[PDB]
């Protein structure tokens, strides 16, 4: 028995219970809530350290033996800083068959007390102390234009897309859609040889039997794109089929108001579940109160992105877009007028304060149509920096803890879009039972550039240097794809997410598809109530003459440190009792130019 | 103050390793020629044959009845260094466990004697 | 340094607009690539400046008037897109008709 | 198929080759043509090894590893049949020949079911414990299977000095990484190995050429590589007594007179997979410049 | 004169659309108070509730007869604008084909009847 | 130029280093990946000029101060290293807090 | 920019032959990837400018003198092959013996 302090313990093995460190450049901090290992019995991997044979590493058990309800991992990470929704806390990570084994104290049974997963002769080790694990993020909203987007995904912590389209061709362009049994395929096929984790939405239009026969050749679910056409029909024949074949359905409301307002799209849906794509509006949905949906037990709200933190750019960049994005000439008044009054400071600022409360449940991308498919985990950290510096702790946080807050926004890219489109038993959260996808994070650069991603046990892009170097770590150091993406190891270490009827229709030996396919499941039992720390449902409404997305006086209660009546006196009042959701734009963000090249 | 990513920020206390274990104080010599390490989990039992053990009265053992079962009492994966000629004073614990070693110098390669 | 995939193909506009930089120095009537590159760099290094992104949709058409680029190259450039790090995070800077006068 | 004369026997004399309508044509003249190397100390770290190496003159790796993992950033080890399988499979999408290294450590049958996954070797690293009895149940299983052993020997002197590991050795044949032991052995008297007729020493690339550079390049290796703060004693002893001129030249001489056998590399640990032949040729430079003309040789 | 790469050369004469279709004036009016934008091919039988239309005479159309089986004489791809409280007059044309309507608001769903 | 690959893969650090050089000539506050990039060209031409590696550890340590970096970035910079072709052939550098005072 | 794959490594000298260039403008001598780079780079320029193929065949082979690189260098340069855009289309362009006097 001895002491040891805790400044020299974290050089040993990291922080413990206790003890805070500071999210990359933010303002956010997250503190140690329980540790999982007995001290002076830590597991270290080195020259002359405890894992070694027959100290810390046993030496008799085989690779399939077990010692009570332990078992030999493939692979270990010790000392690893877990940062999920279910809880910030150290302990090490067992990994078997590529999916998470094991969370708990690591070593050799023989020497050691209360040892839940066994380092044995078929076990490697990562030394994951100092440094942050959560798992890997989902982008729900995904354009499927060019290959490219993986290798930026990974970098930006992204382990698994729900994507749809055919490549660089105008509809794909426009609208996340696989059309028919050809794209869908193709669309598989092509996902096959990238190092990512795929399911594929069809065209949510048309009658029953046409929608139908794109689900039985293996799209997960279903976008409905005012593109194609989001009408009355399209809405209630699409939710129809994916009831009977348990899929999701995203929706791109019409924005032209053309056959009802956002009542009639709601009316529609009759209480089935639907994914509300980019709910804030800006690029798409009901002009001008697409945002009401947050107010709906049955709709799952998602945002994008490009508005997710209001900045002083934000406004001046979206305005250009629309002309752009639909030859929009500024010198015919209706063109100006579709754009002046879908470009909403008012609904794009609170857009943010709703994220906060957790009426917004899931981050997305609306890739190389609207968004950034790399930035989903840097703005929505952007977004948890600015609510902090303008509204105080959240609820329950104190100085140097903001778990609530860590919590609640990091299930908004990794727990509730799982859940939305129905692959959250596989993946989503670092528990057992799930697929080993980990993206590991040095705390300077937590949410900006993580330091390597794990797909099922193996890396396949991390940051590393000079491969005729002597160490690797030496310059030029950049992120580069890794055994993970060659040979078979590829299609072992990611999965395809498909419909259980196009499963079970064959399509693996159809599309001579080399991966593993995946049924998704459960996602019409799910609803707003569903999503970790992010089922609230405020009676917000969005003013038809002002554009003010205003709140219910309860709705501002539980939020935040500071209690409603003390908000009430800072947020502007209605003609009712209801209070209007503003803030003053962003002029400096962190996890930005403190890091990247450009 | 000044801003630094990743900043740490420590609790109030001290940390207690090995708590509940009672550690016994021992001497070791190293008798080589030739600088020996010896880590913190390593059964002191087996380790290299140039190093002389000393009990807690001080007496010579040379049959290394103290070092049966037993590691050093130091910081995980640390370990504690021995020049040629030196003797240090050092603190040992019993294993813990089921209390088997096997491998090492295959000096046990089973269940330690009760 | 740590660099992504997005920061690391990024410095193919750097050295092209370097190219084009070179060119105009000697003289030379820039073509369509070059004039592109060049204006794209002027909005690269605009926004590591931290200028806003309606300042920089304005002054990237003060790069190249018509008489620095051959025949048609002004008729060519309709529109440059590029997304940079501001000082508030990634924006999009569109320019139009950025070969004018 | 041959080496000799090509041509056509309906009008040449002798011809051993024939080139036929079937036949492609490669026009040697003027240049040198060597056989493909061979890496046989590399850590399975990143892919891009591969292009290096062959951009080297190599054609055939013998590697271990997991990937960027501190366990292969320390040690040549795929541990296990899942990492082995692994290992197989990503150099099944590679252009080089490949076989790779299992963890040489514990009893005989988690050492044995190793092999049975495919692993053509085993290596012995003292960061999983290079002690008597993993030498000796390696060599044991490696002899029931006839694959080869390589051995990272203990640097602390642990479990024993060179000695007690050449005595559990037992006369099996075993190959020596980095017999000279600046980046790892036992300390000092590592590169004795080179005296016993049962081991095959090798050297790598990073102290081959013994260089002005040399000294404090590795010096500041090692203070990096194990976090040796340069302020307590026990580190700045444990690495001073580790880089020594004297056996980091003496290795050069060994090279010249034919004691150590094979050149490596320790890809990305502590040596270079790119440059396997040239600082070997560079050595035969420095030797000529030193000692003359090898026994034999003329002008 | 000045060199445009891919520069067109138009033909003389005008260009006209929809021939033969004999077109109907009739005037709708947006009763909301949210923009309402319909395009060339909608059936205007099926547009947003609060769309009032007009006959060719001026007279309110509850049931809206005159939309049924029609779309607007527009340029293919167009739309019109109808802010809050606006009512323009507008130009429709009957639809062609086989004349089924399928999908939209699920209003018709088969064959308009004759 | 018979360029093996980590001859080619070099060349982004010069380019990079370029980028931060410009931008340290405008008087703008360098972040991580342009601090690291300039370091590292620093060392490369040091050790191309013929300087012994004890040196280059030493001297790459001025070529940036804290005043010249943004917040925290010196902080952030432990350590960088780099292999260059030196007279007697590859040899590393490694530069440890090379942004201080 | 619509770069093609060429275009895109074609900047690869234009990088080698800035670091080639400002290691002779420091006074080192040039190795042979460094002399083939700034030789190619001269004649990439030239063509841009309009020169005939015949008079940059000359006019390469003024670029760097026997003096100006490393023992041996000179013999080792025996040809530089490299095509460009001429006005008048793609055009090769080979240079014999470049670093000779
Ligand atoms: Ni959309
Ligand atoms: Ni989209
Ligand atoms: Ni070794
Ligand atoms: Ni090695």
């Amino acid at each position: 028995m001895f002491k040891i302090s805790r400044k020299n313990y974290s050089d040993l093995y990291g922080i413990t219970t206790g003890d805070s460190v500071r999210l990359g450049d933010t303002n956010l901090w997250v503190k140690v809530e329980k540790d999982l290992t007995t001290y002076g019995e830590e597991s270290v991997f080195g020259g002359g350290k405890t894992l070694r044979e027959g100290m810390g590493m046993n030496s008799t058990m085989k690779l399939d033996d077990k010692l009570g309800n332990a078992e030999v991992m493939d692979l270990v990470i010790t000392n690893a800083l877990i940062v999920d929704y279910t809880g910030i806390y150290k302990a090490d990570i067992g990994i078997k068959n590529g999916k998470i084994a094991a969370i708990g104290k690591s070593g050799n049974p023989h020497l050691t007390d209360n040892v839940d997963m066994i380092v044995g002769i078929s076990t490697e080790i990562s030394a994951g102390e100092g440094k942050i694990y959560t798992a890997g993020g989902l982008d729900t909203h995904v354009h499927w234009l060019e290959p490219e987007i993986v290798p930026v995904a990974l970098d930006g912590g992204i382990t698994t897309v729900i994507a749809g389209g055919t490549g660089m061709n105008d509809g794909t362009k426009a609208t996340t859609v696989s059309p028919g049994k050809f794209w869908v395929k193709s669309a598989l096929q092509a996902a096959d040889g990238l190092s990512i984790n795929a399911g594929f939405l069809a065209k949510g239009q048309g009658m029953e039997d046409p929608i139908f026969e794109q689900i039985a050749a293996g799209a997960c679910g279903l976008k409905i794109h005012e593109d194609w056409g989001a009408t009355g029909n399209a809405i209630d024949l699409a939710l129809t089929v994916a009831d009977k074949t348990d899929v999701a359905v995203a929706i791109h409301t019409d924005t032209l108001n053309e056959a009802g307002f956002v009542e009639h799209t709601i009316a529609a849906m009759k209480g089935r579940t639907i994914h509300a794509y980019h709910t804030e509006g800006a690029g798409g949905g009901h002009a001008p109160d697409i945002l009401e949906t947050v107010k709906y037990a049955h709709i799952l709200p998602a945002s994008t992105n490009p508005t997710i933190p209001y900045t002083v750019n934000t406004i001046a960049e979206h305005l250009d877009m629309l002309m752009v994005c639909h030859h929009l000439n500024p010198k015919v008044p209706e063109d100006v007028a579709f754009a002046d009054s879908r470009i909403r400071s008012q609904t794009i600022a609170a857009e943010d304060l709703l994220h906060d409360m957790g009426a917004i449940s899931i981050m997305s991308s609306d890739t190389l149509a609207m968004g950034r498919i790399g930035e989903v985990a840097t703005r929505t950290w952007q977004m948890a920096h600015k609510m902090k510096a303008q509204f105080g702790s959240l609820k329950g946080d104190s100085e140097f803890s903001d778990n609530n807050r860590v919590k609640r926004y990091i299930s908004k890219y990794t727990i509730n879009p799982a859940i939305a489109h129905g692959v959250d038993s596989y993946i989503g959260s670092l528990e057992v039972g799930k697929l080993a996808d980990i993206v590991a994070w040095e705390p300077k650069f937590f949410g900006a550039k993580p330091y390597y991603v794990v797909k099922m046990g193996v890396i396949a892009r991390c940051v590393a240097g000079d491969p005729n170097a002597s160490i690797p770590t030496c310059e030029p150091v950049i992120m580069r794809d890794q055994f993970g993406t060659y040979g078979r190891l590829l299609t072992n270490t990611s999965v395809s997410f498909v419909s259980k009827i196009g499963l079970e229709n064959g399509i693996k030996e159809e599309y001579k598809l080399e991966k593993e396919l995946l049924p998704v499941k459960n996602c019409r039992s799910v609803n707003k109530k569903s999503m970790k720390w992010n089922s609230a449902t405020p009676n917000l409404e969005v003013d038809p003459q002002t554009f003010d997305a205003a709140v219910d006086f309860n709705d501002l209660e539980n939020w935040l440190e500071q209690s409603a009546s003390e908000l009430a006196k800072k947020l502007k009042k209605t003609s009712s009792g209801k209070y209007i959701l503003d803030a003053e734009p962003l002029t400096e963000a962190p996890l930005a130019q403190r890091y990247f090249l450009f | 103050g000044k801003l630094v990513p990743g900043a740490i920020n420590f609790a109030s206390g001290e940390i207690v390793m090995n708590e509940g274990r009672e550690a016994k104080v021992i001497s070791i010599k190293n008798t080589g020629d030739r600088p020996i390490q010896v880590g913190s989990h390593f059964h002191l039992f087996e380790v290299n044959s140039a190093l002389v053990f000393f009990d807690e009265k001080g007496n010579e053992d040379k049959e290394r009845k103290v070092a049966y079962g037993r590691r050093f009492d130091i910081p995980s994966g640390t370990a504690i260094r021995f020049e040629p000629g030196d003797k240090k004073e050092v603190s040992i614990i019993d294993l813990a466990g089921t209390r088997e070693v096997w491998g090492v110098n295959g000096l046990v390669n089973g269940k330690l004697k009760k | 340094m740590n660099l992504s995939l997005r920061e690391v193909q990024k410095l193919l506009i750097t050295v092209a607009a370097d190219v084009a930089r070179r060119r105009l120095a000697r003289g030379l009537k820039l073509n369509y690539s070059e004039a592109v590159a060049l204006i794209t760099d002027h909005v690269m290094e605009g926004a590591r400046d931290g200028k806003l992104v309606a300042d920089l949709m304005q002054s990237a058409r003060e790069v190249l008037r018509v008489d620095q680029v051959m025949e048609g190259v002004d008729t060519m450039v309709s529109i440059i897109q590029v997304e940079v790090t501001f000082p508030d995070g990634t924006k999009l800077v569109s320019v139009h008709d950025p070969i004018y006068k």
